[PDB]
């Protein structure tokens, strides 16, 4: 549910490198690359969302968080980081 | 059984939508079919997939277990949908 | 009754925004997106009038305005303040 | 009673539309019906409806209350209508 | 009156079009219908149109004036038409 | 003759669906009758291929050949069908 | 005269696309049908096409000439079409 | 019958800019902003259109010129003056 | 069969140019080019499909993936290369 | 059929400067300039595949190979030379 919340403070972009960056198949973000060049209105929540139904069992937070960071971010995670906190 | 799979056709339904078609193949849909699916019912994404289900019911009328759709729901990387189906059928 | 008049000025983006976020469902706007991606037409009160029969009980405004605002719009619950309003 | 139930049928067949057949398995209304109110009714979406909770009726010839029936509406989210149906049952 | 109306029905739905349910609901027609027609002629878009004032002239028998049509018209921007409307009613 | 047109109607009709239409076209099948046949089945994707196939036994009772009926298939691309038909009816 | 057009159709229909719309005007096809046609089939492209060649041809019973369609194609610089269109017409 | 000759030498954002910016709703050209981000096929004279809805009564064509400039054009009104012109 | 498991890892541009460079005809590919600018959903697939019913007979592997190469790839053929030798 | 394979080597930038350059009507590029400011994805061959539509009767590769000089590229007419040649 945060997935929303979060793209929120988020970028069409870093979220790009995100996602792609974090074993959610290359080909997919493809789609959704091309799907809207120039939209980072709902854009954003779809390619978090789709990572989301990538993983979510245990710890996922975490992956969201240091994985944010090992895609060339380190700052992404950090504004997600105010609110799981919150 | 019969209930139970009723049971979880209502929460994938509910719940596929856009890769419907990826599941139909994992369910060793026949395209043959799948085509005519997408015919049948272009209005609702919630009718085709659980058709989609059915055909696969039919299909082993003593083989079609949870297991196996919870099975194909994560083959296709929905797992929140075969957690949310297992959940449901554990519950039960 | 407004729900119809409200979509009015709205748009199918930014009130799709709005219901996703505010406990309508994400998989029911999932049907609703794909089932017209370039669809304003209608398309508006459709997803507005979802969420209507989502509370309606009472207070029914003030969720669709605040909520409006809480849904990063602060924009379409002003053209529906003057709606009301009139 | 009986009239009550007349009364909401004619308040909720005039009111759903688009997803009756939501609420037609809510009505625990299997599909092997459902399917034949599609048949049988092709033309008008009001008439369907009403048959489909007129199976319900008779599926519980002592249980059919409006109670269960606003019951079935509001697990749909057809709140406005439940509502409806409970405003036009507190003045009858 | 009645060939007038019929006049004013054959230019506009000849030429509505895409916002035709716009100017369902201007003519203060309930969705619940509106979704009906949506189903009985999935097929032309002029027919649905039609139907759609049909049931506006069954609503008022003695009010179904080309005025409040062409007043329907407006209040949607289909000025064009409401335009032509106009001019073949003055014409007849 | 008889019975090897039927085998192969079976593999065509589960099988073609989407571009059924271009081989009507293929078949010599007037869209005068196509548009109808669009109309009687609405519903299935499959009736409606076969019926086309009916029409196309019935323009020619003596030269209703498989040949012919795989010379439709490759001309619309439908390569796979025509092998399988080809296949089926080789094996007869 | 008949099947000469039918060839143009057949070759215009598979190979528009994209710009049908602007071909639909220079056919001098009003927009009040171009509307509906979207309508109709919102499905094929190919099938929008051809319908609007369809009222073209029923524009005008005798001066439905391949001349006027290969003149409309490139007059919308759709002349890879037109040149195809003029090949087929000078085979035949 | 000249929007369709006329959006053919226009642009899918000058003409965007203009109808807009002539009292065509701007809601409404959301729809058709988003009803195709990257199609200037028909796109052009869709917008064109609506406009033309809009107006046509008397002397539109001025409008359609006047407002062309006044819509940060000054170069649109002047391909469809060629066109009247023609 | 593979041809669905395959159009999964591949992208709607690149197998775009695959087909179309292949001889499924350049008129088909732009039914399906403009059928969804913006759809790798099944988009893939349904170019890719294509094809298939185009040969089919025999070594039609080969010809997806010598083709996939010289259509100006070089990357798709790979993903593909993993599918069958799976 | 080169018009593709054509593109391959080339950008979408000089392939522009070709087209405009070339009596393919400045408005009609305008369209497939904003159509995608960021995508040489396919974006190339559809530039050139529209100049195509625009001569294609006699001698239309000394057009592309001469005009592709003309239009102050002397270097796309190049790689193209090669594909013909070959």
């Amino acid at each position: 549910k945060y997935i929303p919340r979060i793209a929120e403070d988020m970028t069409i972009q870093e979220a790009k490198k995100f996602a792609r960056e974090n074993n959610i198949k290359e080909g997919k973000i493809d789609e959704i690359m091309h799907d809207s060049i120039q939209d980072t209105a709902e854009q954003k929540v779809q390619l978090l969302l789709c990572w989301y139904q990538s993983h979510g069992k245990s710890d996922a937070y975490q992956d969201l968080i240091k994985g944010l960071k090992k895609a060339e971010c380190r700052r992404t995670l950090d504004k997600f980081q105010d609110m799981v906190q919150k | 059984g019969e209930e139970d799979l009723c049971a979880a056709f209502n929460v994938i339904c509910d719940n596929v939508g856009k890769d419907w078609r990826r599941l139909a193949r994992q369910l060793k849909v026949s395209d043959t079919k799948i085509d005519s699916i997408e015919d049948r019912y272009p209005r609702n994404l919630t009718e085709r997939v659980r058709e989609s289900l059915r055909i696969w019911k039919n299909t082993e009328k003593e083989n079609a277990t949870v297991a196996h759709l919870v099975g194909a729901l994560r083959s296709c990387q929905m797992n929140l949908v075969a957690d949310l189906v297992q959940e449901v059928q554990q519950a039960r």
